[PDB]
RNA sequence: AGGGUGAAAAGAACCCCCAUCGGGGAGUGAAAUAGAACAUGAAACCGUAAGCUCUCAAGCAGUGGGAGGGGGACCAGACCC
RNA sequence: GGCCAGUGAGACGAUGGGGGAUAAGCUUCAUCGUCGAGAGGGAAACAGCCCGGAUCACCAGCUAAGGCCCCUAAAUGACCG
RNA sequence: CGGUAGGGGAGCGUUCCGUGUUAGGGAGAAACGCGUGCGUGAGCCGCGUUGGACGAAGCGGAAGCGAGAAUGUCGGCUUGA
RNA sequence: UCGGAGAGAGGCUCGGUGAAAUAGACAUGUCUGUGAAGAUGCGGACUACCUGCACCUGGACAGAAAGACCCUAUGAAGCUU
RNA sequence: GCUGGGUAGCCAAGUGCGGAGCGGAUAACUGCUGAAAGCAUCUAAGUAGUAAGCCCACCCCAAGAUGAGUGCUCUCCUAU
RNA sequence: GAAGGUCACGGCGAGACGAGCCGUUAUAGGUGUCAAGUGGAAGUGCAGUGAUGUAUGCAGCUGAGGCAUCCUAACAGACCCACAGACUUGAAC
């Protein structure tokens, strides 16, 4: 829950490979920026029951929103935006509202950065692919191959028990890939450039925010 | 495999209302349609 | 729509009123016999009709838990739920008071029961038996530790859900509901309080 | 699991998809306006749009290109002849989806599809 | 295995929907809430309409108590859902 | 004594023993209780333990066995340990 | 005046026969479906609708005489959908 | 090892036609206790809006065939001396 | 038809990342002060160290949490 | 016809169906071009009796990817929804 910064919206823009003076090749991912990561709304101790920061992302033709969000944002005097996300800190001041967040000035390169995202959607999948089964024999006339095999034990039991691992839905879904180098940050282009690899493909958004150590949060 | 007992009644209807509704919901897009076909459409 | 609506609710109106002009309704208080004289009320037991027991006129309560007996304060408290406070009782419906209780997290437990005594819920797994004490678990909620009491008393039952929900736990002394003057408890016991 | 890859399979082999899209391809060439389903229609923009644009270019390769495709000599002589007079100005999208109604006996959905 | 329109075929001219089937008016008849799948027409089963009523519930489904609501062109502390 | 039946798989508990390993909700006899064929109340639920033998009605009363913090009738009764 | 096997006593209905080609019945029988009557019960008794001609008592008689169970049996209709 | 990818026929959705074995009644939770000694239905707790569709088979001592093993019947039948 | 290549997608044998706390209460154990029992004694008052075990913390879900929470913002004209 | 929601219309790195998300004058397709794949087309010239080679030519054919451009289809349009919010107490201009 609270973050150990003020995190920033960005944009996956697919895989480099780069390259250093010494020759070690290293894999990358290009992160690219849309108008903003603008300050939206501050919530307080006083009045909220927590502190945070809301922060917008990616802009738009106002025609494309809806009157409450029209008036939510032109409350804070802000660019027409989607992708309005939280960071909960405990750091509360200097956040005030439509304050553009520096990307560039905010992270300073080599610092190990925690990426959120949702990821590829595989659709509905069997036990194999979802859970890392085994499958049964082929040949020696099994009628079983790619199948869950029993399910639960007998009469004593008496039924399937929770949470049993069964085929479902794998994939569609947030994983914060955390510990992340930051190997080059373009000031020309605006492009940040991370060592490995990160949940999508290109186009998603990405929950872009510092390292989440034991030692920078909360005993 | 089979069933031990008959659903018998009410559940059946409850079962079948559904798939009528099914019905339900192609009548008002056919009916959306027939607004459509009056005027225009180039 | 709207002429047949009007038309409607002038009838509505009126029907409702030729009703209300057939046999009237008392309050308690009362004398045994008046000029109502319809069907016996005297020789067939008492049982309440929905025009005496609304929830605006129940009465409240407020219980200050602190250096007290957990169980005994809650048995109290649970009889002032149910109505066998008042003569007029009935099992089938909720006629009882509503009870606020504060400094829960102060209330006492005699013998050793601060680490010994083990509150359990199983959340429904194969593995999953969780179990806390009494001390551990009233440092993080110590709300449900009065709550769970009094739910245990209570008769469990479509009726011992709906007039649970009259408990009001409090962590803290001060409580919002200062607008419903809600009376100090009566106490039968000489253990109630602790020794102390 | 069919993430990015667009083929309009025809409910049907490579055997027979290839032998309906030419066919189809062919008659609409010929006719120059057919009736059939949403899906045979809509894949078919792929192969009278690459035809046609195969009619810009009139030489020696593109006809035998093309004549491999239509099985019937005389439609693609029609084009290489035609095509650039009528199509000359328009690039790109040489074909138009009109769209009616169900056919009887298995609701299948219907349109038209035309030269442009 | 598979009987019972009517006393009498008087078995429906004509009109409407309409390619047919069948249907509604007309006409016949004591009756067509006897129309050829036709006489009396029970139950299961399938609906349509009205009165009340379920979405924090746990239930061999009733039973004793009975909140609130509804009546029956017949003014009941009675009776019914 | 006449006419005319069912039964002839029993079970548990107390005691007296045998067999068993003084194991068995084991088995076999002897004396008695209950079930069987017996509802009701006590024993959380619980044929066989305790109380008590259901002709039927009462929105009366007294009690047996057993109980009197709340779920759930009755003392959050008393005095001494 | 609890009651399984089981025995004994007292009854109700069903169709048909005597009485009777009775009265009662096309101003509506048998049936069919409903009753804020009756009885300890099996059952009885009045009702106006549907129905369209049969046929109560009482005193007696005789049986193809009473159904929920037979992996019964014939017919109908569900469920799974 | 240790799986992976792809093509067809299904599966899935839409339209048309349309079965089955099964079925006391089903308002059909989990835990532990209880009981003809292995409970959705009995006791105490816990958990749980109502209702589809896709998938999965642990339980309903799931369905199927009045056990074909075992033993019984002063049963049947083959074969032997 | 049979071979030889193969972009995207999907895949691993390929590439990245992960397991971290001088946070809390404990279990065996080691103690301090200290009587009953002028002495002793980790305990009867009190208190300190002290485990992959237990609870917070990490990561995903989550107010159907009927106990249905909290915040910001928008909308309440008529046959329409 | 509020806010908004649901349909329809073009789709998707989302998806069994519903759901989710984007688009409805840069959403998909087409066209243009460029990464990329494959390996030097057809036609013609020349060489060889001929199988064949060889030049024109990193060609020709692809292009599920990126980018450009409204050439085509996003036309036509439909359905749902509003009493400023029962009831009681106590602080407050």
């Amino acid at each position: 829950s609270v973050d150990a910064g003020i995190g920033v919206m960005g944009t996956k823009l697919g895989m480099m490979s780069f390259f250093e003076e010494d020759g070690t090749v290293v894999p990358v991912t290009v992160i690219g920026f849309k108008e903003g990561n603008i300050v939206t709304q501050v919530k307080t101790e006083s009045t909220d029951g927590y502190n945070a920061v809301q922060v917008g992302y990616e802009r738009l033709r106002d025609r494309k929103l809806t009157m409450p969000e029209r008036g939510h944002l032109n409350k804070a005097g802000v660019i027409p935006m989607r992708h309005l996300q939280e960071f909960r800190l405990v750091s509360v001041d200097d956040f005030t509202p439509s304050q553009k967040l520096l990307f560039e000035e905010l992270f300073k390169e080599g610092d190990m950065v925690d990426i959120s995202g949702t990821t590829i959607g595989k659709g509905f999948q069997g036990g194999i692919k979802r859970h890392n089964f085994k499958r049964g024999l082929m040949t020696h006339g099994s009628k079983s191959h790619r199948a869950l095999g029993s399910i639960g034990a007998g009469t004593t039991p008496g039924h399937v028990y929770k949470g049993k691992k069964m085929p479902g839905r794998m994939g569609g879904t947030k994983t914060k890939i955390r510990k992340l180098k930051i190997m080059k940050i373009d000031t020309d282009l605006r492009v940040v450039m991370i060592k490995g690899a990160v949940p999508g493909k290109p186009g998603n958004l990405l929950r872009l925010a510092p390292a989440k150590i034991v030692g920078k949060n909360i005993p | 495999a089979v069933p031990k007992k008959r659903t018998s009644i009410y559940k059946k209807r409850i079962r079948k209302n559904i798939w009528k509704k099914k019905g339900y919901w192609a009548a008002l897009k056919a009916f959306s349609l027939a607004k459509s076909l009056s005027t225009g459409n180039s | 729509t709207k002429c047949t609506e009007e038309w409607r609710q002038l009838k509505e109106a009126v029907k409702k009123e030729f009703a209300i002009p057939h046999v009237p309704l008392d309050q308690r208080w009362m004398f045994t016999l008046e000029e109502a004289t319809g069907p016996d009320i005297w020789n067939t037991t008492w049982y309440p009709k929905s025009a005496d027991h609304v929830p605006t006129d129940k009465k409240w309560y407020v219980v200050d838990a602190t250096d007290l007996i957990l169980g005994r304060m809650a048995s109290t408290i649970a009889i002032h739920i149910r109505g066998k406070n008042l003569a007029s009782y009935t099992p089938s419906v909720d006629m009882g008071a509503f009870v606020i209780v504060v400094n829960a997290d102060k209330v006492a437990v005699s013998g050793k029961k601060r680490t010994q005594k083990l509150y359990r819920r199983h959340s429904g797994r194969p593995g999953g038996l969780k179990e806390e004490t009494f001390d551990q678990l009233q440092k993080r909620i110590p709300e449900r530790i009065i709550e769970h009491a009094v739910r245990g008393m209570l008769p469990k039952g479509r009726l011992g859900r709906y007039l649970f929900n009259h408990l009001k736990v409090y962590k803290g002394a001060e409580h919002p509901h200062q607008a419903q003057q809600p009376i100090d408890l009566p106490l039968r016991d000489k253990r109630i309080r602790v020794e102390k | 699991m069919k993430h990015g890859r667009k083929i309009h399979r025809l409910s049907r082999p490579a055997d027979q998809r290839r032998a309906l899209l030419r066919g189809l391809t062919t008659q609409l060439l010929k006719h120059g306006r057919i009736k059939t389903t949403r899906a045979k229609a809509s894949a078919m923009r792929k192969y009278v749009d690459k035809m046609i644009t195969l009619a810009k270019e009139g030489s020696l390769h593109k006809r035998r290109q093309a004549l491999g495709f239509i099985y019937e000599k005389q439609i693609v002589h029609a084009l290489f002849a035609e095509v650039p007079e009528r199509y000359g100005d328009r690039n790109g999208g040489y074909t138009r989806i009109i769209r009616t109604l169900p056919r009887r006996g298995d609701n299948a959905p219907m349109a038209y599809i035309e030269l442009v």
